[PDB]
């Protein structure tokens, strides 16, 4: 199907504690590649899947020039903000970039995307046009201004529909195994009673990838979806997902309800019923 | 990855 | 403007006293980045902690698993102690084996 590479910044500055912070990562769709602390030793990107191991040190050394660079700049840039915002050189601030392009089931380019926020909130954003810029507020049309100025857009585009694209499909054929398959949700049900009346109906997704899935709970046939108690799609640490869905249910009644489990490693939609 | 663009 | 974190315990796999496994605290949907987290065995800090590179949610908000090894027995109780700036003081959730 289709495909994702998405790079995420963060960038925080510590007042009167020295440099701010960057920490960078990459993935290819739910999978983590590579990884950069401004804090930590190594002061190189370091890979974070097996199948990117394989890259050689031109590969790696660019690669942490071009976060150590960005890092640089965002430095700058937390002083900057301050200025727009006229915030004191006291507090902490955060400088947030995400980046990224998608690629079709044959391997073209679908879209590319670039979003920066300031303190958690949307600051700029490339449009899909990939050609214009919107600024969420004042301070940002500044920016704006001097990424008109500077022809950012056309430089960020090229990247977009090239390089990222490219190495993604590199990326998807050398880690194909893991990449590329699916991984079906491993399901089971809980059943506890609250009272002598009262019992939660519990239905779990284990083990699964990609992270997309959806959990449903019905009675008779109809959706419960007010009702559903549902859990944020967890990792479990080994690569794979985990999600639950619960409902509160008349104990002697639980004939009535199905949990219905959709994913894209699933042939068919489950059904599951105490 | 993609290289820096100033604010 | 600040976001407090949603807090996960679980375990990798279901769990079975005596079987090696690991003890999970995922936090997510939080502002600022830094955080804390403790995984607690019988109130006690567990020292070997690891914990997954920082990234976020398309919302900006934080996310990051820590985990340990772990072989869970019937007596050991567990839980995930979380200090963030929006807590006036650490949430200490606790592993319930069904969540």
């Amino acid at each position: 199907g289709s495909h994702s590479m998405r790079y995420f910044y963060t960038s925080v500055s510590r007042p009167g504690r020295g440099e701010p912070r960057f920490i960078a990562v990459g993935y290819v769709d739910d999978t983590q590649f590579v990884r950069f602390d401004s804090d930590a030793a190594s002061q190189r990107m370091e890979p974070r899947a097996p199948w990117i191991e394989q890259e050689g040190p031109e590969y790696w050394d660019q690669e942490t020039r071009n976060v150590k660079a960005q890092s640089q700049t965002d430095r700058v840039d937390l002083g900057t903000l301050r200025g727009y915002y006229n915030q004191s050189e006291d507090g902490s601030h955060t400088i947030q970039i995400m980046y990224g392009c998608d690629v079709g089931p044959d391997g073209r380019f679908l879209r590319g995307y670039r979003q920066d926020a300031y303190d958690g909130k949307d600051y700029i954003a490339l449009n899909e046009d990939l050609r214009s810029w919107t600024a969420a507020d004042m301070a940002a049309q500044i920016t704006k201004r001097k990424w008109e100025a500077a022809h950012a857009a056309e430089q960020q585009r090229a990247y977009l529909e090239g390089r990222c694209v490219e190495w993604l499909r590199r990326y998807l054929e050398n880690g194909k195994e893991t990449l590329q398959r699916t991984d079906p949700p491993k399901t089971h049900m809980t059943h506890h009673p609250i009272s002598d009346h009262e019992a939660t109906l519990r239905c779990w997704a284990l083990g699964f990838y990609p992270a997309e899935i959806t959990l449903t709970w019905q009675r008779d046939g109809e959706d419960q979806t007010q009702d559903t108690e549902l859990v944020e799609t967890r990792p479990a640490g080994d690569g794979t997902f985990q999600k639950w869905a619960a409902v509160v249910v008349p104990s002697g009644e639980e004939q009535r309800y199905t949990c219905h489990v959709q994913h894209e490693g699933l042939p068919k939609p489950l059904t599951l019923r105490w | 990855s993609s290289c820096p663009l100033s604010k | 403007i600040q976001r407090t974190p949603k807090i996960q315990v679980y375990s990798r796999h279901p769990a079975e006293n005596g079987k090696s496994n690991f003890l999970n605290c995922y936090v997510s949907g939080f502002h600022p980045s830094d955080i804390e987290v403790d995984l607690l065995k019988n109130g006690e800090r567990i020292e070997k902690v690891e914990h997954s590179d920082l990234s976020f949610s398309k919302d900006w908000s934080f996310y990051l698993l820590y985990y340990t090894e772990f072989t869970p027995t019937e007596k050991d109780e567990y839980a995930c102690r979380v200090n963030h700036v929006t807590l006036s003081q650490p949430k200490i959730v606790k592993w319930d084996r069904d969540m």
